[PDB]
């Protein structure tokens, strides 16, 4: 139970307990003293001698050899359901954003083994987002983790904000934010971004960022997935689980297992790269009571993908999501890379042969689009078939009726928002392919939502 | 017999008073969880913790096994869903078997082997045709990630339906809901009857997911040396090869060559080495390996990759840009090969395809010359044109293997220019319904591939083809 | 008959020389985007 | 004499013995027990307190401490002389064939030092093998290690046999095959490629093979050395031995040397690289009673030879052959690079004048007709001197001179074999380039022996 502290440098914190009385590895050691706080510590590795070694989610400044340490008896455990939406905590489940404590009934920890085998769902489903691009070109699988490209220009939190709107919205589903080791001024943005598109209200917030401790960062991800995981098993609805720079997390890893004195791998990273990652990605499922999707938010300044960090994160990945600069400053606003955004979940098998046709086919026109531009670029709009100068046409159109309205916008440009059923986008594309609108005006697609929509504005201009 | 924790961390521990375990005994923690000694350095052992290492701290008591690690074995798993200690995940009971075998024991030697020369068909046209598979071979199938390579052990395995061999589907580090989802699949396609699933997923001990090809591979080497045949796909082979290095300098081992141990090409070599084909004063069992490595950005050419590439006899090359270009499998004909050869190919499709080697290496090149038809007579849509038609009878639905004969039969129609009147959009489903003729019709020409298969009978061949040929709706 | 061909190839190359360059430039153009996100 | 097992860490086994009853290292200790064979570990270092530790040669699954080992107060021995024709061992010089034990008179240690400064022979002399191009142009010498450079379908194995045969053949020579760490499948297959070849009479295999722990990939060479050593020393004639993968042996070094937690280079390797491959390469060699030529097949799957380990190797070799893949698919059959094959031997001084000169000439006309190859590629045969027009019919011819029938194949082509003596080869092209037969056909040199047999088929087509 007790505990006094034997050693400490930097984040590691070595204390030794009483023989038998030595906590569980991952299990909450707070110790408090000598000046105001409490600093809580997890335990990391039994040295012998009753000595456990831990790592600080705070700073360890002003401890003193010999201060009491208390072993919780169990891992950081933060508050789960009602009563953590709309509030914005920090890894140890504390409420950040000075409102209140959190009223919650009760208390998972952070730390615990993945659905088992038999509780896993066997079938690859699609998570309808309102969004027509990703769901007709790049879906997301329930129990799926998409790997967003971004540049906030380009309107990432606009698309997070959207995602957790329409799941809220057209599903029942609920969604964490987790923030993990980015800029805290980017963190305070997106939550005033979403404070008033009213979107905060379905949402739970958790913030490590790149001021926190190594140990801080690294656990701050299992928080936001033990309060997502609260909505699948209890309530089994299917949540979000946004994590912004998961590359952070690894990097955290690293960090960590370097003041443990491990390895490390001969590019710097921990020995257990891959194991941690798999530890947090594995809980991140569709269970039979079904649930988290996560979009995970990759940036890695070094541009290198090839880096374990980004490999092993990708290992994961069901499907990215490219945000383009280009597409943005063209007007496409959810500016979703069609080509280069993709979904391994784009089998015939999971979204059937029409769908996955319709896809396909809206694939090979804008393709098509980008050869035929290269053509005109070395050979003039002079020799071109009168079908290839058609199907040029119809990517005009494609990339157009790809846009569209989000609500989350609505209060700057107020379309008002639209969500477009997969049933309805896979149909809309299908009839611009077929040719059945080669008639109409090419600013006629431009954000709106379904097809119909379409020819009602083929009235303007 | 009995030992004590003295300490534990990442799931590595120093155990005291095991005095006479054997070095890679299977021990037993208090709680239940295993362990095996890994070292037993002078006055304690190091044992590697083999699951949940949360529960286990200092002053726990280990037991003694007796035994080296091994694993149950035989045809009492085949259809369950198994970590490499064989302990059940699928929930479907105990396993009750007596046969044990250790995850580490001897390869063939030189004199145990006999040269590969039965066919393995994996149902893929693409792959039985160039690219073949005989049995006790070790074919790579290397690519980045999404691009179907487990796709590919899938229908492979489905095609085992035919059933002279068990199969064994190795899944390591993979994300347990995507096994969850083969497992699935086999069952659909009624193939989990003959099939052993290993696991060891993304958020399992580095050490299980160390060991589950060698448990696998033993599980296939049951079958082998009793003289039956197992095919073992070791889904991500590049998985195992960190999740070694995690354990390495846990136990501080000295950082090698790349980023990896020294011994991490033995780590693969001494594994799919294990996969033979036996001389048949050994019993004629054989034991094919599927080995997957998963790259990025498309680097071959790293260590890992380049590694398994000079242990196994060929490799099947996954672009990426293929799959994303719907074509699949997405399979690279060009850089992919069989070492083995048409030794493991029968006589009709090892003629057949022998043309077609040349056919599409020629329409490679002028492949160049895309949307360009105007080369007239030459070189030209001789060619060029009945080049984009082999290349539609190449590709193939998921989980639709297809049979050696209607491989056949398809291959020789678009080979002999039997589709050459025929349109390009048109070539896919101009095979679909050649075949379905025949399967009702010309049975007699199927069988007779069936029986000895060569195909001959050509002309008749022709004739029949023609008897439903003429197009009649292109 | 016999000048119509003259110029059509004589036309021909022009475009052809005018198309390598073309295809030059532009791929000069492309290969920024190969490296830099 | 005996020890008992102090430690077990993988192939490495501690043993304490009693004082000033230490083995001298590189001593083969046997280890018995417990469930049934018996463990050779070969003593590495004296660490102290009458420890000694050692490296195994094979699994050291299932030692328990306390087991009792002997040591055998030698290096590993092996059996030698004639014993050993058409046997194959492992590492232990154990009969890994099963065809009964080997009747052989003596077994030396396999470790041993080099012949001694005045037991060198102290002038180059060419081994003449049957092959016309590799004695044109890259003269195998005795006592010469020759890196092959092959990929099998060039027919490595091909060249291996008839090397045997032909050496057999001509000389009185026998052979060693040494495998060290390739595929055993591959091992496999050149056993009975040369069990039906009638080769193996001639030879006798060691095999190491990829799935063998280190310290026997280590040592598996040393075995072969060995047995080619008795056949010099004892017998004095020019045997051959074979390494396939000398580069794999080099490897097996480096993770011996890690298991002994030594140095390593910064790229991984040995501390004693060099110094381990000295150790094997200097005792191939051509002493007084004359003897030991290497071919060693040096592979390295990243095909970087700058290298440390291919560095290395190089440092030994004395010629290299080359097997052209292009060659291969277009005919010529021992497929070797006449121009990237190299020899240190080709001086006037080892072969003489005519035959140096003969060589350098054949050498300019096959570069000269790959600079024409370029000319009419940006030049046509347009303005090609008829004498330049002339001296590209004269390396077609040359080129193909160069191919030959090896006995080794007769049983499948079947031509039969031919064994062309330098004396002819060098006379064969002199003609050649002298323009004695220009008027002959250019297939009329496809696959015959002396210049002679290609008179004889100018009289076809």
């Amino acid at each position: 139970n007790k505990g006094r502290i034997i050693q400490v440098m930097g984040p590691v914190v070595d204390i030794q307990f009483e023989s038998g009385q030595l906590p569980d590895i991952y299990n909450a050691i707070t110790i408090e003293r000598p000046q105001g706080g409490t600093l809580t510590v997890e335990a990391a590795v039994h040295l012998g001698d009753n000595v456990v070694r831990c790592v600080a989610m705070a700073s360890t400044d002003g401890l003193v050899r010999g201060l009491e340490a208390v072993d919780t008896g169990a891992p950081i455990s933060v508050p789960v359901g009602k009563a953590t939406l709309g509030r914005v905590f920090n890894v140890l489940g504390e409420p950040i954003d000075e409102q209140g404590e959190v009223n919650a009934e009760e208390r998972h920890p952070i730390h615990r083994p993945a659905p088992e085998f038999e509780e896993l769902s066997t079938a690859d489903e699609i998570l309808e987002t309102g969004i027509k691009v990703i769901d007709l070109l790049a879906p997301y699988a329930k129990g799926g983790k998409i790997g967003l490209f971004g540049g906030a220009g380009v309107g990432k939190t606009v698309l997070i904000q959207e995602l957790i709107n329409n799941v809220a919205q057209e599903h029942g589903g609920l969604s964490v934010f987790a923030g993990v080791g980015e800029r805290t001024r980017e963190g305070n943005d997106l939550y005033h971004e979403m404070k008033d598109s009213g979107v905060i209200s379905k949402t739970s917030m958790v913030f490590g960022q790149m001021n926190e401790p190594p140990g801080a960062r690294l656990r701050v991800a299992l928080t936001g997935l033990t309060m997502a995981e609260y909505f699948r098993d209890r309530e089994g609805q299917d949540v979000l689980l946004f994590i912004d720079n998961i590359f952070r997390f690894t990097q955290a890893g690293s960090e960590v297992s370097a003041l443990l004195g491990r390895m490390p791998s001969a590019v710097g990273y921990q020995p257990t790269l891959a194991t941690e990652m798999g530890q947090l990605q594995e809980r991140i499922t569709s269970t039979k009571k079904g649930s988290i999707t996560s979009i995970q938010a990759i940036y890695v300044p070094a541009d290198d993908y090839t880096d374990p960090a980004p490999a092993t994160t990708f290992a994961h990945l069901d499907a990215t999501t490219n945000l383009e600069r280009k597409l943005a400053e063209m007007g496409i606003y959810p500016a979703v890379d069609p080509l280069a955004s993709t979904s391994r979940i784009l089998s015939p098998a999971v979204v059937g042969e029409e769908h996955y046709r319709v896809a396909r086919g809206v694939q090979q026109v804008l393709q098509r689009y980008n050869d035929l531009q290269d053509i005109i670029a070395i050979l003039g709009m002079d020799e071109l078939s009168d079908e290839d100068k058609l199907i040029v046409a119809r990517a005009r159109k494609i990339q157009r009726f790809l846009s569209q309205p989000f609500h989350v916008a609505e209060q700057f440009t107020g379309m008002p928002g639209k969500y477009v059923p997969v049933k309805e986008t896979v149909r809309g594309f299908k009839e611009i392919l077929e040719g059945k609108h080669d008639n109409l005006p090419e600013e006629a697609f431009y954000m709106v939502g379904t097809i119909d929509e379409a020819v009602e504005k083929a009235k303007k201009l | 017999e009995v030992g004590t924790v003295i300490q534990v961390g990442d799931g590595i521990a120093r155990v005291h008073g095991l005095e006479k375990v054997m070095a890679g005994e299977l021990l037993e923690f208090e709680n239940g969880v295993m362990g095996m000694a890994q070292n037993l350095e002078e006055d304690n052992v190091g044992v590697v913790i083999l699951g949940p290492y949360t529960e286990i701290r200092e002053g726990t008591q280990v037991k003694r096994t007796g035994r080296i690690m091994e694993v149950p074995v035989g045809e009492a798993l085949l259809g369950r869903v198994v970590n490499p200690l064989g302990q059940p995940l699928d929930g479907r009971g105990p396993i009750e078997t007596a046969e044990y075998r250790p995850i580490e024991s001897p390869a063939p030697g030189v004199m145990d082997r006999k040269s590969v020369h039965e066919p393995l068909q994996t149902g893929i046209k693409a792959i039985d045709s160039m690219i073949p598979i005989g049995r006790g071979q070790r074919e790579l199938i290397i690519g980045d990630r999404q691009t179907g390579k487990t796709t590919i052990a899938i229908d492979t395995i489905i095609n085992q339906k035919g059933q002279d061999v068990i199969c064994i589907y190795v899944a390591i580090g993979q994300k347990q809901s995507t096994v969850a989802g083969v497992v699935e699949t086999l069952r659909q396609h009624d193939a989990l009857d003959y099939t052993i699933v290993v696991t060891a997923s993304a958020s399992e001990p580095a050490p299980l997911l160390y060991l589950a090809p060698y448990a696998g591979c033993a599980m296939g080497e049951y079958f082998m040396y009793k003289g039956k045949h197992a095919l073992v796909v070791y889904d991500d082979l590049s998985k195992q090869a960190a999740a070694y290095r995690e354990l390495s300098l846990l136990l501080r081992r000295p950082p090698g060559r790349e980023a990896y141990p020294g011994d991490v090409f033995y780590l693969h070599s001494r594994l799919l080495e294990r996969a033979a084909k036996l001389s048949d004063e050994k019993g004629g069992g054989s034991l094919t390996a599927l080995p997957f490595i998963e790259t990025q950005a498309g680097d071959v050419s790293a260590y890992i990759p380049t590694n398994v590439i000079s242990i196994t006899d060929g490799q099947i090359f996954l672009e990426s840009d293929l799959f994303y270009s719907g074509v699949r499998p997405a399979v690279n004909v060009g850089i992919s090969v069989s070492r083995v050869g048409g030794a493991a190919q029968i006589k009709a499709m090892k003629k057949v395809a022998g043309t077609l080697r040349l056919d599409l290496a020629q329409y490679r090149e002028l492949q160049a010359f895309a949307q360009f038809g105007s080369d007239l007579d030459k070189a030209t849509q001789a060619k060029l044109n009945r080049g984009e038609r082999t290349v539609e009878i190449l590709k193939q639905d998921e989980h639709k293997p297809m049979p050696v004969e209607e491989q056949v039969i398809s291959i020789y129609a678009v080979t002999n220019g039997f589709m050459d009147d025929i349109p390009v959009e048109d070539v896919r489903r101009f095979e679909e319904e050649l075949l379905s003729f025949m399967r009702a019709n010309k049975d007699s020409l199927l069988d007779h591939i069936r029986q000895t298969g060569e195909l001959p009978d050509t002309k008749e061949l022709d004739a029949a083809i023609e008897e439903f040929k003429k197009g009649f709706t292109p | 008959l016999l000048d119509a061909k003259a110029s059509e190839f004589g036309a021909r190359m022009t475009a052809m020389g005018n198309a390598t360059d073309n295809a030059t430039e532009m791929l000069e153009t492309l290969t920024l985007q190969f490296n830099r996100a």
